[PDB]
């Protein structure tokens, strides 16, 4: 249950980036709203979940040097 | 799509509030026959007293469905709210992105037009 | 209280044992050093049933399971018959011995 | 009784992160708000809950160095 | 359970308000017979003069309990709130997770079913 | 009379962390609200109330060194 | 009239800490609220009164060193 | 699906920069609002998604010197 | 399809500078609020778009020194 | 359109300085508002658009010294 979690979180990230993270909804007496996260913490959450799950490698180890 | 700059936002807001608020009602009979729509259902309470005491306390169901999915809905046909069944008594004119479906309970009473 | 320190000799020849990686479709926990064949329908990697003849493609290198998207397996070399996790379907020894014929994988 | 609360906190973290951490709920004449927190505190709480629960290893004792 | 993502929130809201406000009363008679249910009892004022001066100053007790246990409540059965005694005379339709209960005092007047 | 104190503090911490510390409750004509407490201070209180009780240790003294 | 002061202060501290310190209450034409006090200074005050009254020993006199 | 949301995000950025990112819309008790972002994060998101997708080169690797 | 974007952005900047970047619109029941941008990021967008588009020479590099 | 653009911008700047940078216009039922800009940014925008325009001399090249 990590792949669909990744998909949902990434879709939420993309829509928040573009236009589609709705915060409040109102129905003239039936209204609610949700708290909002931050772009940076959402991105690092995405990175953490993808690295912990079984998808492909995304980051290598340091960097070699030679003359 | 439409020369509004505002009705597009209205339609997006309507879709969002349909998604986050309301239930899925399926229609039976009529030209739509069987179809599934998403709408916010409410049922305010109304009472009439008539004579000395004739309390007939009832409800006034409304659904507030988008006109696009309920085009030519007519009035005679019925509707089902999941396990419960109703019948459209009236349809409001669209305000720009949707309208209100006002419902009655049970079976529609006859036709009585000719 | 008799601990036996048996030495581990998986391979059985001097030929090199190269590895390869490919996405896998194992439906059960697959221990390392296990024969596996390419799926007929999905063309994915699954453990060899022991009944299909010649469909086996290699020997699993590292343990994996359903969660493992891809996996590494031996593609070349020669191993011993004893330390191969044969499926229980494989009854007679001779077909197991000849199972990997025609590939870079050999058994002794 | 650590597993159920660990799972609840993880699901709440995901739900808050994506779009659905509802703060106030209002039906006609009935408002109610549940206080909200940050995300770093939630992450450190879920991490400490997991580590105190008999779960798998998540930490390694420093890191030695060899030539 | 709730196919809205919002009815769960409204149920949490209603249980929270019933837990942090109101009191628990034991249902008397009826199909529920001996049982205890917690609601939020309020009681505003009502005045009627009838003739010139026949002022009958009283009260309008309401309870507003959730919909789950209010089912098969009917009308003739009574209800005791704390130490006082009342009896249900009207039940509002469900607003999504609850409904208001109107309480008369003393014994319900007859049945007059047939 | 401190075990239930610890239980209440832990439950409050948990619900506040996930979703369930209501900060205001409004009924038509009847609204109240409670002051909100920071998570760090609640954690301080949890730790001190737990250690002051006779329950088992969660803490040990400083560690020495040896070659 | 000191021990009951201590007990009331501790009870109020616990109530504030968990969820219970009601800030405001609204009835029909009854808006009454009380200003909140920070947990840090509340703890300082309760500790001060506890050490001022005839309570048992909590503080100790520095700490000497010996080889 | 990469270029589709690339173009969507670019168009959203152009809109926000110009004039008409809808912060909130209401009509007779039907009020909704969408969370806002920052131009910096939107631009860096555009850049990183462009790098992830198969767009042509935009940045290069340092620059050597020679007399 | 970048030159018309440049023209639109320049016109938007001009009207925003002078008097004519509307934030809110209200018609007795229907209200629309648009997110507020700044000037620095707007002119940064103008510069980046004009340098990327087929706009003519406007920028030159370093400088020479001589006696 | 440089000349009339400059004239309109300068007139708007003068009006903003004096008394008539209207922030919002409200008639019963219809309320709108324009975004508010700083003054220094407007002044520097005026100066740069002027120097871009083929108007008269406005700047000079550093300064000379001689005994």
């Amino acid at each position: 249950t990590r792949q669909e979690e990744l998909a949902a979180a990434r879709a939420a990230l993309h829509d928040l980036m573009t236009g589609k993270r709705v915060a409040t909804v109102q129905k003239d007496g039936r209204r609610v709203e949700f708290t909002a996260t931050s772009v940076s913490d959402l991105k690092k959450y995405i990175a953490e979940l993808e690295v912990q799950t079984g998808m492909t490698q995304r980051r290598r180890g340091p960097a070699g040097f030679y003359v | 799509d439409f020369d509004n700059l505002f009705d597009a936002a209205i339609a997006r807001a309507d879709e969002t509030i349909r998604g986050y608020m309301g239930t899925s009602a399926t229609i039976t009979s009529g030209e739509q026959s069987g179809a599934v729509i998403r709408g916010v259902f409410d049922d305010p309470e109304n009472i009439s007293y008539a004579g000395q005491g004739v309390r007939v306390e009832g409800s006034s169901p409304s659904l507030f469905v988008r006109t696009d999915e309920v085009r030519q809905l007519r009035r005679g046909d019925t509707l089902t709210i999941g396990e419960e069944n109703f019948w459209v008594d009236r349809v409001s004119p669209d305000d720009g992105g949707s309208c209100h479906l006002w419902l009655g309970r049970g079976v529609p009473p006859a036709v009585n037009r000719r | 209280s008799k601990e036996t320190f048996t030495h581990y000799q998986p391979q059985g020849n001097s030929d090199p044992a190269h590895t390869a990686t490919a996405p896998g479709g194992l439906s059960a926990k697959a221990p390392a050093m296990t024969p596996l064949m390419l799926d007929t329908s999905s063309r994915k990697l699954v453990a060899w049933d022991g009944t299909t003849d010649g469909a086996a493609v290699g020997i699993l290198a590292v343990a994996a399971d359903q969660t493992s998207t891809t996996l590494t397996f031996y593609k070349s070399g020669t191993f011993r018959y004893e330390d191969v996790l044969w499926p229980e379907a494989a009854s007679d020894e001779t077909k197991k011995r000849t199972a990997f014929a025609g590939t870079a994988i050999s058994i002794v």
